């Protein structure tokens, strides 16, 4: 079920705010947030 | 034998991407979000480089 | 190997664009094409370099 509930929450989290550290010119990392080698590619969420 | 691959895609000051990077997957890169979200303006960056 | 092209809004009525291709190699693994593009000023948003 993991993947269809990231999709769940991104849809969601993405639409509060947006990050600033995107506009610095600095790529985010690929933090894991499960087992089994899920990845997740994204800046803090900062500006609402 | 060892294929080369296309790793990164960068888009700067363009209309919804100033500073934006994809990373491009080895075999499926699927970009996705709402109607008129720019999509077709990333595939054009790319197809323009 | 990294690959790339400058553009330019062409000003006029019509809606032209200018383009400069360019290629770089030997870049180290590390460096992201963000990073050398752009200038991460003291401003909050950073800069684009020519």
């Amino acid at each position: 079920r993991h993947f269809d509930v990231a999709r769940i929450l991104v849809d969601q989290a993405v639409r509060l705010g947006v990050a600033e550290a995107d506009f610095s010119g600095l790529p985010a990392e690929w933090l894991a947030i499960n087992d089994y080698g899920a990845k997740v590619q994204a800046h803090v969420i900062d500006t609402y | 034998i060892e294929r080369g691959k296309f790793r990164s895609l960068t888009l700067v000051n363009w209309n919804g991407f100033f500073a934006r990077t994809f990373d491009l997957d080895e075999l499926v890169t699927t970009l996705s979000g709402g109607n008129g979200a720019g999509k077709s303006t990333t595939m054009a960056a790319f197809v323009t480089a | 190997v990294v690959v790339g092209v400058r553009l330019q809004q062409v000003a006029g009525r019509d809606r032209k664009v200018d383009i400069k291709p360019f290629m770089i190699q030997g870049l180290p693994t590390a460096i992201q094409p963000t990073q050398l593009l752009t200038e991460n000023v003291g401003e909050r948003q950073a800069r684009v370099l020519p």
